[PDB]
RNA sequence: GUCCAGCGUCGCUGGAC
């Protein structure tokens, strides 16, 4: 977005935005970092406008007009016990022009990072497991062009 | 209640009559001074829009002349009429000794001869001669080695804690001695405007924070802060190295130097004139309030000669 | 525990051991000094301006004077004479210390030898002091220089003032019977031109092991002092000649390396101490602070009752700015903590002193007085207004424009957030936000003026003017500020008329007459109109519809008179009418204030039935409405953010409506029932729903009198074409308020007053602008029922409502002619698609 | 600095309002004595224009704003405001 | 402000000149002839009241003087703005 | 799946069923 050699103040200001947005130096939670990384990488689409990205793939919330075969929407309720727990630990949502869903691999690494630092008993394991699997939304980065609309609709 | 008689017997200009208009503010400020006196005691009275700031200040000065804690007041000293090369330390010192000298000369009427009369007068002369010798280190431009002997020269009396000349302490003892002689609690100094001579402010600002910082001194300065802010900012560029200014002017250091100078002046104003002590003069609109609202105190105006105060109409 | 008393002198000379803010640091430094002498020996207490450096040093000196060290009186080079060497002053302090010790000995059998040892050393220094005084080398002292000293036998010959002072302190220590001497220099912040003499004296004279020095100041000032002095070692002729880019780049590097090497050798980094600011001491938000700080807001308050410093500013900001508790309010208090303690303490010591005196209110008036005095310097550098007696609505509407211009953020700069990187523009946002919450509090007419004049001017300029580069920018800026005459307006209605001219001149694609909130009707009849389309005429409307339609008319004269129907005018009339209730004729002068009494010219930058009691009922309802306004609006607490957010939604909503209706005119749009067909009545209907909708959502979330939001979860959208989005929220709010035993007047005063306004009611339900379908009427009838409940009286009768929905009467409360009006540039040739 | 001891030799003569070596008060009493001797109500001082050399006009202005402020003196100045302002 | 300030010589001749030399400094050719005190200069706000009083004195008790104020005083300002200014 | 509705420049999203 901002060239390194053309300007310095514009580039240096852009660094400050990234430091604050990704919360580096604060480290609220590893899963929190993973959710933010989805918004950054989904900002710039590829030429073919495919829903696949660096580590994630963009799932669909509303079924499209027509489907060739057995293709359909997600319907997370289908999954059984352990599969649903792993699934919910990977799903994430981004508050943009319209709500979007992802399946980032970085979320899986975030879940392992949160659980592995427990050093607790069974009672706290149940709570820590429940905290990992939930619904979490993260706003688009400030430098994006859909910040003002997302602030309003969300 | 406030009544103004337009048909005053002598028909004076401006029809001042009695109670003026800021009697509420005048008594409020005087009560504020008594609280503080019973380090930094700088009160700033903002006279703008061509207000009669001098008239208000003289009302305060006259009011303090009949006081319970009788903090006596000096005479107003306009910085734009003093000699240019005369330091602002002198007018206060001359004003103090002149005020003090009358009282001890008036002690003859009460007491033709007394133990305190003979001792106080000679004690006072010792303090002044002490200040004159150290006065040399104000306008001098080069430190001659002779003054080193005086600094190491010690006086067993007058209880000068910090060594050296230390002109700040020498004035402090003189003020403390004067207050005990006159039987007061504080000496008050008033500074008038600097509008006519722009540059007269700097030699006053550097004198308030150098010699007037004391427990038994209170000052009341007037004017506007637009000139003071430009005065302080101007003096903060003159201590930058002259060579550096033409060397590092790559349009980045200009921003850095500009940002820093505005920082030094901001901390300077808050140091001398605190926000809590600044006072502002109410206008007529804020004193009678908007129509339909009671607002502050109401005012009545007379319109005919020999008109009863029971029929005086509102100013609005 | 730390407790700060506001009703105290609060000065470095009147602070006790229980008052310090850096008590932890003081004990840390004192122990470090003692250790150094117990096993370059100089310290440096780094601290920015106004962080309380003298107060800290005085605590350090006093604590050590309560492993035995004698502390000299503190020395600051600012108050010293401009030409006195430091070595003269320091040796003067020693003379007073030892002499007082010698006098206490009274008669001395063997200490008389010491006294003459001291006198000789002082005389020895006096002879050689001329080295620092001479301006030219004098050679006749050379024979004096080659004088061998029979006592203490200096290894190095010559005067060597460094070795003489090292001897002098050595003899002084034994007289005082100690093992160290502490020299404390205060800051050079005010006059750093004389701080160079201190630095040279420290480097060249105070090198012994019996002397420990504690400097004081901020490093950034020292960097510019030394770096400037390193440029004077070059030959000027050289700097004057080799002025090319390559040589200048290398030379600047060399000065930096010499400069940095100087500070490392002078102040070792392992000894540096940095003064923590207020934010670091109390932590951030709920994080466990390292130290706790409490204050005394009321006089005579005991120690057991004392509020947190974060809470002390917390209630002041959340009450002075009339801002609800939340993350937005926490953004201001976090910024105020970053200010230097001297500035921060002066703000608190003013607010709570005045407020208690008033109690012995109008709290926002107290906050504005405090901030204006403290942040006065930032005001002058920003170019804001500084006249106290000229404060008011007009001045505030110009300060917003002259601030956002320097913020270079026209899109969302009117929120007055403290986000600018410039320090001046960050100290002005807190000041301006205190201005809006004070002037705007307790009135509806003033609130509508800010939403129209204060924020409307910014948004309109950024879209329709700046598209037309330094010289041209202030040229348009100077032209635009004077033409629309912000800061000297007469009324909101007159401003809105000038707003019509700015929008109209700039052309749009297809040249359709529909604009941002305004519909350009037709004055000259055009032949061959399909359907019942005809020129708009004001005679058809009878009562309140005639008055309301009159309030939405504006004429602009540019080579041809033009007529628009602006929603901005209605806000002007509502703002104008509610100004006062003193006279009855006031509320009929507002209807015809601008309709046919003035003309507006094109802006320069453009490229090119008794007929006497007709208003006896409309005046009567409006007169009764003012009774409700005069009582509800007392409990209104608007904020600098609430007004900002309502305009953001309102502006966005209008821009969407004007785009999804430029292509829905066709040929049979009259009696518009399908959502795919629109006329001049639907377009103006959503332009007044959008204004009402934006108030509903944003007032609920951000207005101060409501403690918690009532909208609930779910997306918040706008009614661009339908109406169910707006009626959906009211139903949700209706249940939540009813279930919690609450009323609309006590939670949504801004929305309640505006919805029950006689002027807007005819526009809400125009004759030709109501959807009709199998499902639409479910929304409309529910919406119609809901509105009649909020006001308390049904607007339309059964026969009136039946005629609107279903396929002659004297309509006294609805517009009957707008739907059949013709809009310029709308060549009706197409037809409604069928589906 | 040696003039500091020259001053402070206060005299009750003329009962000066303020102590010090200010010339304005001394000059004022000088005019009062002359008015009594001459038996005149007031003294009129007339200046002249400074068009030829307007640098000398500054000393006139300073000596009018400082030393001529009594009720016994009337001053009649001549010049051009378009030149005095510069 | 630059308006007429002679104690005498008041009449229809000078009032029209004063009005047009006030709006020129106020930069308000639209509604500047109402002589309202809305201005950013204290000198101009003081001149607005003085000018308004002078109008009511001159065209009082006569018809022709009223018609002269309508044409010369206010017509010239409005005519200039629309046609000449462009 | 159907219907209404809302964002973006056909795609995306919300609600009812
Ligand atoms: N320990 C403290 N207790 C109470 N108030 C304090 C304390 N330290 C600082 N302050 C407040 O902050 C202000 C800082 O004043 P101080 O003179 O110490 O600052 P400075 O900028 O280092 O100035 P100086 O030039 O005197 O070194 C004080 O006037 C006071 O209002």
């Amino acid at each position: 977005l901002a060239r390194a050699e053309n300007d310095r103040e514009k580039f240096e200001q852009l660094i400050s935005e990234y430091v604050a947005y990704m919360s580096v130096g604060r480290i609220e939670s590893a899963s929190h970092w993973a959710n933010r990384c989805c918004a950054v990488v989904a900002n710039s689409p590829n030429d073919e406008k495919i829903g696949v990205f660096l580590g994630m793939v963009q799932l669909n919330r509303k079924s499209r007009q027509h489907m060739p075969g057995g293709y359909k929407k997600f319907n997370i309720d289908t999954e059984n016990g352990l599969a649903k727990a792993a699934m919910a630990s990977s799903l994430s949502t981004v508050a943009s022009n319209n709500l979007m869903d992802f399946c980032s691999v970085f979320n899986l690494i975030g879940a392992i990072a949160d659980i592995s630092a427990c050093r607790c008993e069974r009672s706290a394991i149940t709570n820590a497991f429940n905290k990992v699997i939930a619904q979490t939304t993260c706003i688009v980065p400030p430098w994006s062009e859909a910040a003002v609309r997302a602030e309003m609709k969300g | 209640k406030i009544i103004i008689n337009l048909f005053a017997p002598n028909l004076p200009g401006s029809t001042k009559e009695d109670d003026l208009i800021q009697k509420s503010l005048r008594d409020q400020l005087v009560e504020s001074i008594r609280n503080s006196i019973a380090g930094r005691n700088v009160f700033f009275v903002d006279g703008t829009r061509g207000a009669g700031k001098t008239t208000f200040i003289n009302s305060v000065v006259k009011s303090l002349n009949s006081d319970q804690d009788d903090v006596k007041v000096n005479i107003k000293c306009l910085p734009t009429i003093d000699p240019t090369k005369l330091p602002r330390h002198e007018p206060i010192l001359v004003t103090v000794t002149a005020r003090l000298n009358k009282m001890v000369s008036d002690k003859l009427k009460g007491y033709w001869a007394s133990n305190d009369y003979r001792k106080q007068k000679e004690q006072w002369q010792n303090h002044l001669a002490q200040l004159q010798r150290g006065l040399h280190l104000l306008t001098d431009k080069e430190y001659k080695p002779e003054y080193f002997s005086d600094a190491l020269k010690l006086d067993a009396q007058l209880d000068y804690s910090i060594g050296g000349q230390d002109l700040s302490e020498i004035f402090e003892e003189l003020v403390k001695r004067a207050c005990e002689i006159l039987d007061c609690k504080a000496i008050l100094i008033t500074f008038d405007d600097i509008d006519t001579q722009f540059d007269a402010g700097w030699d006053v600002l550097e004198s308030i924070r150098k010699f007037f910082n004391s427990r038994k001194l209170v000052v009341v300065a007037t004017g506007d802060l637009r000139l003071y802010s430009q005065l302080i900012r101007g003096k903060q560029y003159e201590n930058y190295s002259k060579t550096l200014l033409e060397q590092e002017k790559e349009s980045v250091r200009l921003a850095e130097r500009g940002y820093m100078v505005e920082h030094l002046e901001q901390q300077y104003l808050l140091k001398l004139f605190p926000v809590q002590k600044r006072i502002q003069l109410k206008t007529m609109l804020q004193l009678v309030g908007e129509k339909g609202k009671a607002g502050k105190e109401e005012i009545k105006v007379k319109t005919e000669p020999g008109m009863q105060d029971i029929d005086a109409i509102d100013v609005r | 525990k730390i407790i700060i008393n506001l009703f105290a002198p609060n000065l470095p000379g009147s602070t006790k051991e229980d008052d310090l803010i850096q008590k932890s640091l003081r004990d840390q430094l004192v122990e470090s000094i003692r250790n150094s002498i117990a096993y370059r020996n100089v310290f440096f207490v780094d601290g920015t301006r106004g962080a309380g450096k003298t107060t800290f040093i005085n605590s350090v000196v006093k604590s050590l004077n309560s492993v035995n060290i004698k502390c000299l009186p503190t020395i600051d080079p600012t108050k010293l004479p401009r030409h006195e060497p430091i070595l003269v002053t320091v040796t003067a302090r020693l003379n007073k210390m030892v002499s007082d010790k010698l006098k206490g000995y009274w008669a001395s059998n063997d200490y008389r030898k010491q006294k003459e040892q001291w006198q000789n050393h002082l005389a020895q220094l006096q002879r050689g002091l001329h080295l620092l005084t001479d301006k030219e080398y004098k050679p006749e002292y050379f024979s004096d220089a080659l004088k061998l000293d029979a006592q203490l036998d200096y290894s190095i010959g010559g005067q060597d003032l460094s070795e003489i002072f090292e001897e002098l302190v050595k003899r002084a220590c034994e007289i005082l019977d100690c093992k160290a001497i502490l020299i404390t220099f205060d800051d050079i912040d005010t006059q750093f031109d004389a701080g160079w003499d201190v630095l040279e004296s420290i480097r060249k004279f105070f090198n012994s092991r019996k002397l420990v020095v504690v400097a004081t100041g901020d490093l950034r000032l020292y960097s510019q002092l030394i770096r400037g002095k390193q440029y004077e070692n070059y030959s000027k002729t050289l700097l004057e000649q080799e002025k090319e880019s390559v040589r200048l780049a290398e030379r600047g590097y060399m000065v930096e390396h010499l400069e940095q090497q100087y500070l490392l050798k002078l102040f070792p980094v392992q000894k540096r101490i940095q003064l923590k600011t207020m934010l670091q001491l109390v932590g951030e938000k709920g994080k466990a602070g390292k130290e706790e700080i409490k204050v005394k807001t009321e006089p005579g308050m005991q120690d057991i009752d004392a509020i947190d410093v974060r809470q002390a500013i917390g209630d002041a900001v959340r009450e002075g700015l009339n801002l609800r508790e939340g993350s937005d309010a926490d953004m201001y208090v976090n910024e105020l903590l970053k200010q230097p303690v001297r500035l921060l303490m002066q703000v608190l010591q003013d607010f709570y002193t005045k407020k208690y005196h008033a109690t012995s209110l109008s709290v926002p008036n107290l906050l504005r007085n405090a901030l204006y005095g403290s942040m006065l310097s930032s005001i002058y550098r920003a170019g804001l207004n500084y006249e106290q007696h000229r404060f008011g609505m007009d001045s505030l509407c110009k300060d917003i424009f002259t601030y956002v211009k320097q913020d270079r953020d026209f899109n969302t700069g009117f929120y007055l957030r403290p986000q600018s990187e410039s320090e001046a523009l960050r100290n002005c946002s807190i000041y301006l936000a205190s201005q809006v919450s004070e002037n705007c509090q307790g009135s509806l007419s003033k609130f509508l003026q800010m939403l129209l004049v204060g924020c409307g001017s910014v948004s309109i300029f950024n879209q329709f003017v700046t598209e037309l580069d330094r010289e041209k920018f202030e040229q348009l800026i100077s032209e635009y500020v004077a033409y629309m005459s912000v800061g000297r307006i007469e009324s909101a209605s007159h401003w809105a008329n000038r707003c019509c001219a700015v929008v109209a001149n700039s052309p749009n694609d297809e040249k359709i007459g529909v604009f941002l909130g305004m519909v350009q009707l037709n004055r000259k009849s055009r032949q061959h109109m399909p359907g019942g389309y005809k020129k708009f005429n004001i005679d058809t409307e009878n009562g309140l519809a005639k008055a309301a339609m009159a309030s939405s008319l504006s004429t602009v004269a540019s080579n041809n008179l033009m007529d628009f129907c602006s929603v901005f005018n209605l806000i002007g009339a509502i703002a104008d009418i509610s100004a006062c209730r003193c006279e009855r004729s006031a509320i009929t002068n507002a209807f015809n204030k601008v309709i046919a009494q003035t003309t507006c010219i094109v802006p320069p930058w453009s490229e090119a039935q008794d007929d006497a009691t007709e208003f006896s009922d409309a005046i009567t309802k409006v007169e009764q409405w003012l009774k409700n306004v005069n009582e509800i609006e007392i409990g209104i607490r608007p904020s600098a953010l609430l007004i900002g957010k309502v305009w953001s939604r309102f502006y966005f909503n209008l821009n969407n409506v004007a785009d999804q209706h430029k292509t829905r005119l066709y040929r049979n749009a009259e009696h518009g029932r399908m959502a795919s067909q629109s006329n001049a009545a639907k377009i103006m209907r959503f332009n007044v729903l959008a204004f009402l909708h934006a108030v509903l959502v944003e007032e609920s979330l951000y207005h101060s009198v409501s403690d918690r939001e009532y909208i609930g979860e779910g997306l918040r959208l706008n009614p661009v074409t339908s109406v169910d989005e707006f009626e959906k929220k009211i139903k949700i709010i209706g249940e939540k308020l009813k279930a919690d035993n609450k009323t609309w007047k006590n939670t949504h005063p801004l929305f309640f007053l505006l919805i029950s306004c006689p002027i807007l009611h005819p526009f809400i339900f125009p004759v030709g602008g109501i959807n009709c379908s199998v499902k639409a009427l479910n929304k409309e009838t529910s919406f119609n029922k809901l509105i009649d409940e909020i006001v308390g009286d049904k607007l339309l009768s059964d026969e009136e409502w039946d005629y609107l929905t279903k396929n002659q009467q004297i309509f006294q409360n609805t517009i009957t002619s707008l739907n059949s009006s013709t809009i310029v540039g709308a060549s009706y040739d197409k037809d409604t698609p069928a589906r």
